[PDB]
């Protein structure tokens, strides 16, 4: 439909506001991921379902997701009929498909308000493809305020909604035994490996090292691990 | 004396700064070094956020400490 929404900050507060504003009770809350390390990944409480990451879409990383795509289409790899993958047809609507395919992918850990607008998304859109899904959103009144009303919240002033944004989110998520990462500008989930219940927060860091080391020049990333509380 | 900041990336940032600087200081040498507005600066030592107002000395935070720096940048 052509709108454009405000970018999110990566910023635990505004995300476990935002879902608390969608109807999801807080015994999940986002929290901080200091490093890469065994040291400050311990400080990450368990079990965690699911990671958020945020990077820099440069040119860099557009010449191989271009390669990605590419090779995924024609060497093949395994997507289980489990995974909820939305496309992105809202710019800088990444911060909501972002938290979207976080909760959606662990929907039944979760505990929702009865009148939970987000549950509402969920239970509607569980048997439509990823546009029709995409479509939805474009329609969903509730999920367009909130998001709204928490792109002004945060440690920083949101932007105008016409100034260039060259950061994404992206969420990592784990189904049966797969590590998934969910990006609605990609054309499917990519499948990142093996992985657990157990595991996910430091098989998802693996992940993100890789997305670092692409692009050595930059330091723009940040990851928000959605943990038990 | 130097402390040093580390990145999610594990960028270590060197820092000269004294017991007294306050938080918001700190954030500012890290503007210096390396570009990074105030604003987008969260810092943490051994786990707890550390706010502007407050010096290293209040952290008990010493000589060769290691903070670490999360970005609040926007998606
Ligand atoms: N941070 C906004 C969502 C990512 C994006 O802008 O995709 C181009
Ligand atoms: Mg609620
Ligand atoms: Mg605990
Ligand atoms: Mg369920």
């Amino acid at each position: 439909e052509g709108q454009r929404w405000l970018p999110l900050e990566a910023n635990p507060e505004v995300t476990n506001q935002f879902l608390k504003q969608l109807g999801l009770h807080p015994n999940w809350q986002f929290v901080d991921v200091y490093g890469m390390d065994p040291e400050l990944l311990s400080m990450v409480p368990r079990p965690v379902c699911a990671v958020l990451l945020l990077f820099p879409i440069t040119e860099k990383y557009e010449v191989f997701r271009t390669e990605e795509e590419e090779k995924i289409k024609s060497q093949g790899q395994d997507v289980t009929s489990s995974v909820y993958f939305m496309k992105q047809t809202i710019s800088n609507a990444c911060g909501t498909i972002g938290l979207i395919h976080a909760i959606a992918n662990n929907k039944d850990k979760m505990h929702f308000e009865s009148g939970s607008t987000l549950k509402k998304f969920l239970e509607e859109s569980v048997s439509m493809s990823p546009e029709e899904r995409a479509r939805y959103l474009e329609n969903y009144d509730a999920i367009r305020v909130t998001h709204e009303t928490s792109a002004h919240e945060g440690q920083t002033e949101a932007p105008s909604i016409d100034e260039k944004v060259d950061l994404h989110f992206i969420a990592l998520v784990h189904v049966d035994g797969h590590l998934y990462e969910l990006d609605g500008r990609k054309p499917f989930p990519i499948n990142h490996g093996e992985t657990s219940d157990e595991t996910l927060l430091e098989d998802a860091i693996e992940v993100c090292k890789k997305f670092m080391e692409r692009d050595p020049d930059e330091l723009r990333f940040n990851a928000i691990a959605l943990s038990a509380a | 004396m130097q402390i040093f900041v580390k990145t999610l990336t594990g960028k270590t940032i060197t820092l000269e700064v004294e017991p007294s600087d306050t938080i918001e200081n700190v954030k500012a040498k890290i503007q210096d070094k390396e570009g990074i507005p105030p604003d987008q600066q969260r810092l943490i030592f051994a786990g707890k956020q550390l706010e502007d107002g407050r010096t290293l000395s209040d952290y008990n935070i010493q000589k060769e400490s290691t903070l670490h720096l999360v970005l609040r940048l926007r998606g």
